RNA sequence: CGCUGAAAGCAUCUAAGCGGGAAGCGAGCCUUGAGAUGAGUUCUCCCUGAUACUUUAAGUAUCCUAAAGGGUUGUCGUAG
RNA sequence: AUGUCGGCUCAUCACAUCCUGGGGCUGAAGUCGGUCCCAAGGGUAUGGCUGUUCGCCAUUUAAAGUGGUACGCGAGCUGG
RNA sequence: CGCCAGCUAAGGUCCCAAAUUACUACUAAGUGGGAAACGAUGUGGGAAGGCUCAGACAGAGUCGGCCUGCGCGGAAGAUG
């Protein structure tokens, strides 16, 4: 089954440090 | 089919006695004169070429002027061709008049549409706008997606996008003739005719009749 | 290239490349394809001789 | 095979013109012409035509058999000719010969009129009967088929254009 | 020393005229294709068109075996989405007689600049006549 | 019409025929008519 | 769905042959369209000078000519 | 470092067809249906509730197809 | 390692693409060049059998099994 992934960091560009 | 080469004068109405208004475009057909007869033997198809109106002599090239001289017509504002299908026989110099459409109920009119310049998908293709508020960032009249990811990995040909709108040959079909005025060389045609006033219009008996 | 040219020339002289090489082998003619193909271009008559010799061997 | 091996007699007053593979049979009732298959060998032994296969051809006997029966129908055609008899059944259904056309009232809002082909001749003994007649058995059959096709017999009351022979299986409508 | 090379300047190309009437499309095409390359000549040089001008007449009368007349399909894609166009052999013989043979030959010729050049030397005609009397084509039973 | 991989006589008046490369059963009984044998 | 019709004496729309038959298919309607290098066709218009030079060409150079027409510039456009 | 659900925008294809077209059988009288075959040309709801897809509901429609396309589409939007 | 020499392996020899002809069959399905159960007077071969000029089968053959070769249907997918 589809397991909801964590593909991206929680803080998004343009702030992504 | 044989037709005339008019100039769109403008729109108006014709009140009928029964109190119906009829939106009419007024096409002025200055006498059209045959400037060349194309035959199957000479050209591989039967057509007449016609000119209309007048061109300032000064504005006529030698190449143009010889072609008219050969017909023994005076130079007109351009040259337009009408294929013949009925084995109809015309000679050069022969005039065509509004009286051609004395029996014709409906005609098909063709002109160059008015030019709207570079227009976006919203006006050009009736694309829906995106949300005006609710978060939309700079993408209100944006066209949306233009495709579908890795497959096919490219934009398909004929995809509706922004671009030049108008200024194109357009034919409206089955426009009724309200009135032929032979004296004033007018056709009164119900409804809208392509292009602005002053534009050349080709009028022809309706093909779907 | 040679084989293609020899085949052209042999077939103009009424024998396949495959039959011509067999013919020559049977006739004990050991002219290489490089020479044969040179002959086919530059001395058409000699090629025809060789073809006639080849035919006789078959 | 069997049908081929049976020869076709040429009755006196039939003028058969073999043109190799072509056979222009002529008679009283008209002139029928037909090119046989290359596979068929035809010959005029006495006042009989004989049909048999070409040498080395597959399904030559089958081709030979059809050609026999074809020629036979030509010969019968030019002497006696063929007649097909359509019968109309149903209230207000009527036919009438108008010119070279069978007009039929078949309960359609439009009027139905079927132009007979060249060589075919229809009569109407009654309004409810038609008689298509000709020399070419295929044309006759075709025409009667076309007329029948306008309103083929329904299965509940038999109504429509039927072949006089034709038997029309009649079901009763589902109970309730 | 070096194998002879045909020179584009010097190569002698002869005009021939072939009647397609009653000839198996493919079998005809393969012969024409070899003649256009000049595989039939001892001067055959792969990088040179030393082939022969082929005129074909009665192209509309080219024959095909089996149910190929009704089943051989020619495809074209317009490059617009869903832009695949099919025509059968029989219909293409009606519409554009000449295309059938030309397509046949085109397939059998090499791809690229030279192969396009070779095909240029094929002059296919549907009728029995051709406009190249001046080239004085020799008849060729191919 | 019954389109089936298995066409076959359903009754004594059924008759199998190949017509344009399709096996077909044809019968006085309309219900017995079949193809795609 | 047939007609005629053998193979298979019958039967059979099919093997030879001849039909009917869909909003679908090719045309038909509108638009683009000869970069269709396979570059098409037709009509009309314009240019009928000298010389030398060479390893003589679809040659080069000089002089004289500068056409039909195209542009740039200008006033502009329901064209941009 | 190949952004992941749903929506929005914009789609494109398959056909196992929802509608419309053509058919055979029917336990098809008619009006309707059922079922199967042909057919992919065009067409193919808006709302209430929920982040929902879905679903239920209301009211439509000729019909509210089933799927593929990185469960199409965040260098196009949104971010519940 | 060099060679513009020759022979062969697998694989091939209509044209792309180097190289083949002759002969004997079979297949008609573009089978070859995807797909099964099963269905089917497709067609080729083989060895038997039943019934029949005291009349078979529907005035001469005819019917059905078996061993086999090759084919047919069964066979619907998404950019072309
Ligand atoms: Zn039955």
């Amino acid at each position: 089954r589809f397991r909801p992934p964590i593909r991206r960091p929680p803080i998004r560009p343009p702030f992504y440090p | 089919m044989i037709g005339l080469i008019g100039r769109k004068v403008g729109m108006t109405r014709v009140f009928t006695e029964d109190g119906v208004s009829i939106p009419v475009t007024v096409v002025e057909v200055e006498a059209n004169r045959v400037s060349q007869v194309k035959t199957l033997e000479t050209d591989g198809y039967a057509a007449i070429q016609v000119t209309a109106g007048a061109k300032k002599a000064n504005r006529v090239n030698k190449a143009e002027a010889g072609h008219f001289a050969k017909a023994g017509v005076e130079a007109g504002r351009g040259l337009w061709e009408f294929r013949l299908e009925n084995g109809e026989e015309f000679e050069v110099g022969s005039e065509l008049t509004v009286e051609l459409f004395n029996e014709t109920k409906k005609v098909d009119v063709t002109g160059t549409s008015k030019g709207k310049g570079f227009q976006g998908a919203v006006k050009r293709w009736n694309f829906r706008t995106q949300d005006m508020t609710h978060g939309n960032s700079l993408s209100h009249r944006a066209p949306g997606s233009i495709g579908q990811c890795q497959t096919p990995g490219r934009v398909f040909k004929g995809k509706k996008m922004a671009g030049h709108m108008g200024a194109e040959r357009v034919t409206t079909q089955n426009l009724e003739i309200v009135r032929v005025d032979a004296e004033r060389n007018l056709l009164l045609i119900k409804g809208a005719v392509p292009g602005a006033t002053g534009g050349n219009v080709i009028v022809k008996p309706a093909v779907k009749a | 290239l040679w084989i293609a040219r020899i085949n052209a020339a042999s077939r103009q002289n009424g024998l396949s490349y495959s039959r011509f090489i067999n013919g020559l082998k049977k006739a004990s003619i050991e002219i290489d394809r490089k020479i044969l193909a040179d002959i086919a271009v530059f001395d058409k008559a000699a090629f025809a001789v060789l073809v006639e010799k080849a035919k006789a061997a078959l | 095979s069997r049908v081929a091996k049976a020869p076709v007699a040429i009755p006196a007053g039939v003028e058969v013109k073999l043109n190799g593979q072509e056979i222009t049979v002529k008679g009283a009732k008209g002139e029928l012409t037909r090119v046989l298959n290359d596979a068929v060998v035809i010959a005029q032994e006495e006042n009989n035509l004989t049909f048999g296969p070409k040498e080395g051809v597959v399904n030559a006997w089958a081709q030979a058999g059809t050609a026999r029966a074809l020629v036979n129908n030509m010969v019968v055609g030019v002497t006696e000719g063929f007649t097909k008899k359509l019968t109309l059944k149903g209230v207000g259904y009527r036919a009438a010969i108008k010119g070279n056309a069978v007009g039929l009232t078949l309960g359609f809002s439009h009027p139905v009129e079927h132009e007979l082909p060249a060589g075919i001749k229809a009569e109407c003994p009654s309004q409810t009967e038609i008689v298509i007649t000709g020399a070419d058995k295929q044309l006759v059959g075709q025409v009667a088929a076309d007329i029948r096709s306008y309103r083929q017999p329904e299965p509940y009351k038999g109504k429509g254009v039927r072949y006089a022979d034709e038997n029309v299986r009649t079901k009763e409508a589902k109970k309730k | 020393m070096k194998t002879f090379v045909a020179k584009p300047e010097t190569v002698k190309r002869d005009w021939y005229v072939v009647d397609a009437e009653g000839k198996t499309l493919g079998r005809l095409a393969s012969e024409i294709a070899s003649r256009l390359r000049g595989k039939h000549k001892a001067e055959y040089t792969p990088h040179v068109d030393a082939g022969d001008y082929i005129i074909v007449i009665n192209a509309e009368k080219v024959a095909v075996t089996g149910n190929k007349a009704k089943d051989k399909v020619y495809y074209r894609h317009s490059e617009f989405p869903g832009g695949l166009k099919s025509i059968t052999f029989e219909k293409l013989i009606d519409r554009k007689p000449e295309m059938v043979l030309e397509l046949a030959v085109k397939g059998m010729l090499p791809r690229g600049p030279l192969g396009r050049a070779m095909y240029r030397k094929l002059k296919v005609y549907a009728g029995a006549e051709h406009n190249h009397v001046a080239q004085q084509p020799q008849v060729l039973d191919i | 019409m019954k389109v089936r991989a298995s066409v076959k006589k359903i009754c004594r008046n059924c008759k199998v025929i190949k017509r344009n490369g399709v096996v077909r059963v044809i019968c006085s009984e309309p219900k017995h008519k079949q193809r795609q044998g």
